[PDB]
């Protein structure tokens, strides 16, 4: 339980992924070339978690980049740390997937995924306690979704015994006002429900709203939103790049996160919310179980907590943040199943984030998580009703009774929320 | 001298051994390195402290252990701390991958790989006794190696060492210093697959060790050095009686003779006093009565229950110090004017003594004071029942939502197994109703 | 059959084989299988030349398919907004009802679309209307959690 293979497909996966890797090299004091600068030996005592260290102390991340689209490629080499990536490691085909599900999972990128397993063993085999995979991509597309998904369940038949965790990005019309997004996220999260292990819904919904309404950010960008990504995903990951007084891996998170094999949806949530630019501890403790620091459009008081991880980061007393998360459990604890009892884990880490002295990152499993599917099932049935754009999909092999079953799986997954939403003790 | 092994199961099991081996020395003087100036004979001998340390031929003393974990960051430590040179190294036995919180993957899929290299080197250490009378298990009921591996283990002793007793020494989870949510289905599962092939078992209460550091040592937020010096303690006043000349409880058997009156019902309750914490180094000296009045406040118990709302079945008290008998004659018969004290009709309603003259030793670094005198009460009673009732709870809330059971049958565990496990746990609970 | 050349010329968005094909008698108002006219899968497609020259040659701006659906439902569903104000400038019914008990707004609330939104309410998209659910688009707009939305159909 060691080394995550790391992987990124199409623009918003290679995208969110890059900048990954920008934030945690600057918290492992790791530069463009890949040399250690830090001054702390807790940053390079987990380090072969996401890195794989060659000759002359050079840290290489262990990540696999992907992409339909050639351009993408040339985008992260011009990046701050493009050249810290291994180029055997750039799998990148010739003709796009023009946000065509069908196109990522059946054609076109069923010709690349070859190319790409080929690289995931010879990084597997370099590892010598592999704990599983880590992929970011975004549903609404073609390539992230169509083929990350088809590169999901091909890894899956090779690793059956590691696991699986993803990062996916919700479409929103908020931000790409595109029709057929409906379609791609549906597809996908009918694969992430069998496929993965634990997935992190970020949704660009929330992500809008935060930058709009809180950050007052007039016109947010990418660059607005992957800030909120990459700060989240620094948070959500801090267990693993630093010793801690649990020794935590994938596994232990999805044995004591997942009590059924289905709900593996988490809703991140981070604080303070800052854009680029510009706090006490009971402070951190409520704006973390708050509406508007959640990464998933969804009210948590809407719904119950099943399981909740939080991650203190910062110089701070570990008994004010136990005397603080005991008094959140109990102001909501109408928030909280009364069948699963001690289901909220706190952990704290002395070293913070880049630019931040205290952080709170909050990992939940919510049911009111199905208040994010329940919105993309509307606009799925919405279009699907009138049959728009089934042409693309059918044209490809598809057969029209995937998109049938993509519902009805995507609706028994709203069920059994709600089921557990309203179940009692007695 | 018949000799003792202890194991050490996961990273419970492993710490606490480390904390308990260090005290070990200390109390007999030996040095880190194994050696023991006031060892007259050089190379071996049949002293008591040879039950628990075998003899080089350099006059190097090796602790009677075997250490095992499925992952190798804890007992790495072992490998480089202070007492590095106090084991064999082949003795201290790492995996590559723990068991996740999952008793399955400790019992059935990941415990399987190591199960056969930890007996031949415990059949390595069992050959190397001219009397073998049996083995001190430590772990922990909610780690997936603490409680799968565990049982797993257990169960090949009870065959390779079919009349060898076994003792264990139990961690109870705890939600103040918890680490996973499934700890109540991992305590209820070895609980039921270990109570055959176990003949006494003493629980420690991680809630009742973290406020008696919070109340009487004055610990804010106590870690697992506090506690397990604290326990520590506690462990070594009960097998002072196997390391010591002594009169109660010399070997195993007695354990079960004087503690255990029925297979099934073999989870004895201890209780420790004085706890003064060093800062008040100054600190009167307690009398013996006062010491012995303390054994029966629920305060200073190593498991949460009061001892009021049960009968004994069994009562001992183990001296350590300045203590003249007859004071503790005096101080019991005070003890047997108190309401709160009730025998069950069909034992003999008597107190067994021992006494060690030698004081306790405290280990530098400490929470504890110097105390000239101190008592440990081993007794049987039904109110210990109460702390499998909140176990069975915590269990009941989850299992009645199938709640996690998916990671269970996934590692080659068919579901039936929860209601056999909880069943008999059903049972041990009538079997204190029954009594009392 | 030109009808049927056409209803590929109108999805396709070949504008010159539009012309031809009407200049030699194709039935402007022709149907597929399902009923969809030209007019609706042009509106599908976001061909805003060929909606208006359609209907400067006769097509029925209130053509219903199997579903009853209208072109202005399918261009507030997927987002053409010059498309809907050039329906709605030729007579198309704002308030029109398909099979699902849908309008106009009801399919732009839905996919975020919230400038035709402003559009359907400047032309007398009636706020109170119904879906088989009993679901209007202010219902939507709360039940989606969609601020932005709800703001708009209070104005
Ligand atoms: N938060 C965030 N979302 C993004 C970013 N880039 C793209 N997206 C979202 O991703 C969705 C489309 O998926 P893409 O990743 O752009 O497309 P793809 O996966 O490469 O597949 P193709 O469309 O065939 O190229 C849209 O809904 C976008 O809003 C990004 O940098 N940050
Ligand atoms: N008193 C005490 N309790 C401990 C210690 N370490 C862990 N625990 C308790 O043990 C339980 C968890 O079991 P562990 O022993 O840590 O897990 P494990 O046996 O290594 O098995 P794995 O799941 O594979 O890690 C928790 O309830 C902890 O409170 C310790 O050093 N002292
Ligand atoms: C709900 O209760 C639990 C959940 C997970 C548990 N241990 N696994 C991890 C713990 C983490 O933070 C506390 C963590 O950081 C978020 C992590 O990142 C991989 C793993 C233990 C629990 O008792
Ligand atoms: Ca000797
Ligand atoms: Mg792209
Ligand atoms: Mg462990």
């Amino acid at each position: 339980m060691r080394e995550i293979v790391h992987i990124q497909a199409g623009q918003c996966g290679n995208q969110i992924g890059a900048k990954f890797w920008e934030v945690i090299s600057d918290e492992h004091g790791i530069d463009p070339t890949g040399s250690y600068h830090g001054d702390s030996d807790l940053q390079l005592e987990r380090i072969n978690v996401y890195y794989n260290e060659a000759t002359g102390n050079k840290y290489v991340p262990r990540a696999i980049l992907v992409d339909l689209e050639p351009g993408t490629m040339d985008s992260v080499r011009s990046g701050p740390f493009g050249q810290i990536f291994r180029p055997d490691n750039f799998v990148f085909g010739q003709s796009g997937a023009g946000n065509n599900w069908a196109k990522g999972h059946y054609t076109e990128g069923a010709e690349l995924v070859d190319s790409v397993l080929d690289v995931v063993r010879k990084e597997s085999e370099s590892c010598d306690c592999l704990q599983g995979f880590q992929l970011t991509h975004s549903l609404g597309g073609g390539t992230g979704s169509g083929m990350g998904t088809l590169l999901i369940s091909k890894i899956r038949e090779e690793y059956p015994d590691r696991i699986m965790n993803t990062f996916s990005v919700m479409p929103s019309p908020k931000v790409s006002d595109t029709v057929v997004e409906p379609y791609n996220a549906t597809l996908s999260v009918h694969q992430l429900v069998e496929n993965t292990d634990e997935t992190y819904c970020i949704d660009n919904e929330a992500l809008y709203d935060i930058c709009f309404r809180t950050l007052k950010l007039t016109t947010p960008t990418y660059g607005d939103l992957n800030h909120l990504v990459s700060a989240t995903m620094s948070g959500v990951t801090t267990c693993l790049r630093f010793p801690g007084q649990l020794n935590a891996d994938l596994r232990k998170l999805a044995v004591n996160m997942v009590p059924f094999p289905r709900l593996h949806f988490f809703m991140p949530g981070f604080a303070p919310l800052t854009s680029r630019g510009s706090l006490t501890v009971p402070e951190l403790t409520q704006q973390m179980f708050d509406s508007k620091n959640m990464m998933a459009a969804c009210d948590p008081r809407h719904g119950r907590y099943l399981t909740v991880a939080a991650i203190f980061r910062g110089r701070m007393s570990m008994k004010e943040v136990d005397e603080q998360m005991l008094n959140v459990q109990n102001k909501n604890s109408s928030y909280f199943v009364e069948w699963i009892p001690n289901n909220v884990k706190t952990a704290v880490c002395d070293i913070p984030p880049r630019g931040l002295k205290m952080s709170a990152t909050f990992i939940g499993n919510s049911t009111a998580i199905q208040e994010l599917f329940k919105r993309i099932s509307e606009q799925f049935t919405a279009m699907f009703r009138r049959k728009a754009f089934l042409h693309w999909y059918t044209g490809e092999g598809m057969d029209e009774m995937e998109f049938t079953e993509a519902e009805s799986n995507m609706n028994d997954l709203v069920s059994e929320y709600q089921q557990y939403q309203d179940a009692t003790a007695d | 001298m018949r000799e003792c092994i202890s194991i050490h199961v996961g990273q419970a099991g492993v710490q606490i051994g480390n904390a308990c081996w260090e005290l070990y020395c200390l109390e007999h003087g030996i040095q880190p390195d194994g050696q023991m100036p006031s060892d007259k004979t050089i190379g071996g001998g049949d002293d008591s402290f040879n039950t628990f340390f075998s003899e080089t031929g350099a006059g190097k003393h090796v602790p009677r252990a075997v250490f095992v974990d499925l992952e190798p960051t804890v007992i790495d430590e072992v490998r480089t701390g202070t007492y590095r040179q106090l084991f064999h190294p082949e003795q201290l036995i790492t995996g590559k991958e723990d068991a996740a919180n999952n008793y399955a993957r400790g019992h059935y899929t990941i415990g399987k790989e190591i199960i056969d290299l930890v007996l031949d080197r415990i059949r390595k250490l069992a050959d190397q006794c001219t009397g073998l009378q049996g083995f001190l298990v430590f772990h922990s009921f909610g780690g997936g190696t603490g409680s799968g591996f565990t049982s797993l283990l257990m169960e090949r002793l009870s065959v390779d060492y079919g009349k060898k007793s076994k003792l264990e020494f139990s961690i109870y989870p705890a939600p103040q210093v918890s680490t996973a949510v499934v700890e109540p289905y991992n305590s209820i599962l070895t609980t039921h697959t270990t109570l055959e092939h176990s003949d006494c078992a003493f629980m420690v209460d991680n809630e009742a060790i973290y406020d008696i550091c919070r109340r009487n040592l004055d610990i804010e937020r106590p870690t697992y050095t506090n506690l397990n010096r604290l326990i520590s303690q506690i462990v070594s006043s009960i097998t002072a009686s196997l390391r010591f000349d002594g009169a109660l409880n010399v070997d195993l058997t007695e354990f079960q003779t004087n503690l255990v009156p029925y297979p099934r019902i073999h989870f004895p309750l201890a209780t420790y006093a004085p706890v003064i914490s060093a800062e008040k180094a100054y600190h009167e000296q307690l009398s013996v009565a006062e010491i012995t009045n303390a054994c029966f406040e629920p305060a200073n118990q190593m498991v949460k229950c009061d001892p009021r709302h049960g009968k004994y079945m069994a009562c001992c008290l183990l001296y350590r110090g300045d203590v003249v008998p007859k004071d503790v004659n005096a101080a019991i018969a005070t003890i047997k004017t108190k309401r709160s004290i009730q025998f069950v009709d069909w034992c003999p309603t008597g107190f067994k003594v021992g006494i060690n003259y030698q004081p306790p030793t405290v280990v530098p670094g400490g929470d504890l004071a110097k105390v000239q005198r101190a008592v440990c009460m081993l007794s049987n009673t039904t109110a210990i029942a109460e702390a499998w009732a909140r176990l069975d709870h915590k269990f009941d809330l989850m299992y009645a939502k199938r709640a996690f059971v998916h990671w269970y049958v996934g590692e080659g565990m068919e579901e039936g197994e929860f209601s056999e496990a909880r069943e008999d746990m059903a049972a041990l609970e009538k079997d204190y109703e029954e009594v009392g | 059959d030109l009808g049927k050349k056409l209803l590929e010329a109108a999805r396709a968005g070949q504008d010159d084989e539009v012309r031809i094909l009407m200049a030699n008698g194709a039935d402007v108002n022709a149907t597929d299988a399902s009923g969809l006219t030209p007019l609706h899968l042009a509106a599908t497609y976001g061909h805003l030349e060929i909606v208006e020259v359609l209907l400067k040659h006769g097509a029925d701006v209130n053509a219903i398919d199997i579903m009853g659906s209208t072109p202005l439902h399918l261009a507030a569903l997927i987002g053409h907004l010059e498309i809907v104000e050039v329906l709605l400038k030729h007579g198309a019914d704002v308030n029109a009802v398909d099979t699902w008990g849908d309008t106009p707004l009801h399919l732009a609330a839905i996919m975020g679309h919230l400038e035709i939104v402003e559009v359907l309410l400047k032309h007398g998209a009636d706020v109170n209307a119904q879906d088989k659910f009993g679901k209007t688009a202010f219902d939507i707009s709360i039940d989606n959690g969609n601020e932005d939305l709800a703001e708009i159909l209070q104005k």
